[PDB]
C-alpha cells in the first residue's frame, strides 16, 4: 500500500 | 539565488511527498513529486488523454505567455514499479520555493499509466538525477536542478523529509539549523546517471556494525529501503514474528511489534534510522500484520536508498562539477 520506485533505462 | 520549498506526504504512511512548483505565466501551481531517481519533468496538462485525468490538477500551455513549444521533441519514460507515461515538450518559467529558471523543459503528458491516473494527489514528477537520463528526443534535456546551477549561491540541493510530518527542499544553501553534529560527504558516481553512492555497512538494533560494502542509489521517489538478501534477513531475524510473505510481496510483521534501529554507515559516520521509521502500516486498515519498511533488492537488481533511510537524515545533494552526497543526523 502504495509504495513507489521511481527510472529504468537499459 | 536560493529557494526553499515545504514537501508533504501524500497519506499517512509516506507513500510519497509532494512540492508546490509554479509553472508558467501567470503561474500555474501544481504539486509535483521530486524524484532523485529521474531525470524528467512532467506533468498532467490540456493535452493529456480526459478519461486517464482523475482530480489532478493540469497545466494548460496555452494560458501561459512564455511557453514555447520545443518542436519536433518527444519524450517516453517507464519507472521501476511499472508505471509509464509520454508526450512531447515545452519551454516555460518554472518556479520552486522562490528560485525561478527560465527556459526549463517541461514535459507534457498526452498519456499516463493507470497508477498515475489513480494517484489524484501528484500533478506529475520534477527529476533531480543525473540529466544523461534524461528521455527527450533527439535532445536530451536538462533537470531543472541542472538550469539554476548557474544562479545557485552554491550548487547544492538538500532533502528534509519528514516522519508523517512535512519537510523540506531547499536549493542554493545549506540550513546549519536543520541538522545535528556534522555533514559527512561520500563520493558519487555517476556512470548510470543517479546519485549513486557506497555505504560502509551495517548494524540491526544494538548489535556489531559489520563492514560491508553495499553499492546503492539515494532515491527520494522510492519509498521503501531495498538492501541486499541477506542483509535484509538478519534485520528481520531480529523481529520474532516477522515473515516473508508471498502473498502480499515482502517481510510482514505483528503490529504489536517494538523494530529494531537499523545503522548504515556513510565512511565513518553512522546513520541510524529508528525503528518506529520502518514500520510501513499494517498491511490493510484493521490488521494486525503490518508491512516492513527494510525489503530485498534481489529483484530489483540495485539496491536503493528510499525515504525511508533518507527521512532519518539531512540530505546534501552536491552537484559540484565531481559531485558527492552529505548526510548528517537530524
Amino acid at each position: 500500500p502504495h509504495p513507489f520506485h521511481x527510472v529504468i533505462h537499459k | 539565488s536560493t529557494g526553499s520549498a515545504t514537501t508533504t506526504p501524500i497519506d499517512s504512511l509516506d507513500d510519497a511527498y509532494i512540492t508546490p512548483v509554479q509553472i508558467g505565466t501567470p503561474a500555474q501551481t501544481l504539486n509535483l513529486d521530486f524524484d532523485t531517481g529521474s531525470s524528467d519533468l512532467w506533468v498532467f496538462s490540456s493535452e493529456t488523454t480526459a478519461s486517464e485525468v482523475d482530480g489532478q490538477t493540469i497545466y494548460t500551455p496555452s494560458k501561459s505567455t512564455t511557453a514555447k513549444l520545443l518542436s519536433g521533441a518527444t519524450w517516453s519514460i517507464s519507472y521501476g514499479d511499472g508505471s509509464s507515461s509520454s508526450g512531447d515538450v515545452y519551454t516555460d518559467t518554472v518556479s520552486v520555493g522562490g528560485l525561478t529558471v527560465t527556459g526549463q523543459a517541461v514535459e507534457s503528458a498526452k498519456k499516463v499509466s493507470s497508477s498515475f491516473t489513480e494517484d489524484s494527489t501528484i500533478d506529475g514528477l520534477l527529476g533531480l538525477a543525473f540529466s544523461t537520463l534524461n528521455t527527450v528526443s533527439p535532445t536530451q534535456q536538462k533537470t531543472f536542478f541542472d538550469n539554476a546551477k548557474a544562479s545557485l549561491d552554491s550548487p547544492v540541493f538538500t532533502a528534509d523529509l519528514g516522519y508523517h510530518a512535512p519537510g523540506t527542499y531547499n536549493f542554493g544553501f545549506i540550513d546549519t539549523t536543520a541538522y545535528t553534529g556534522s555533514i559527512t560527504y561520500t563520493a558519487v558516481s555517476t556512470k548510470q546517471g543517479f546519485w549513486e553512492w557506497t555505504s560502509t555497512g551495517y548494524a540491526v538494533g544494538s548489535g556489531t556494525f559489520k563492514s560491508t560494502s553495499i553499492d546503492g542509489i539515494a532515491d527520494t521517489g522510492t519509498t521503501l529501503l531495498y538492501l541486499p538478501a541477506t542483509v535484509v534477513s538478519a534485520y528481520w531475524a531480529q523481529v520474532s514474528g516477522a515473515k516473508s510473505s508471498s502473498s502480499v510481496g515482502g517481510y510482514v510483521f505483528p503490529c504489536s511489534a517494538t523494530l529494531p534501529s537499523f545503522t548504515f554507515g556513510v565512511g565513518s559516520a553512522r546513520i541510524v534510522i529508528p525503528g518506529d521509521y520502518i514500520d510501513f502500516g499494517p498491511i490493510s486498515t484493521g490488521s494486525s500484520s503490518c508491512f516492513g519498511g527494510i525489503q530485498s533488492s534481489a529483484g530489483i537488481g540495485i539496491n536503493i536508498f528510499g525515504d525511508v533511510a533518507l527521512k532519518a537524515a539531512f540530505v546534501v545533494f552536491n552537484g559540484a562539477t565531481t559531485p558527492t552526497l552529505g548526510f548528517a543526523s537530524k
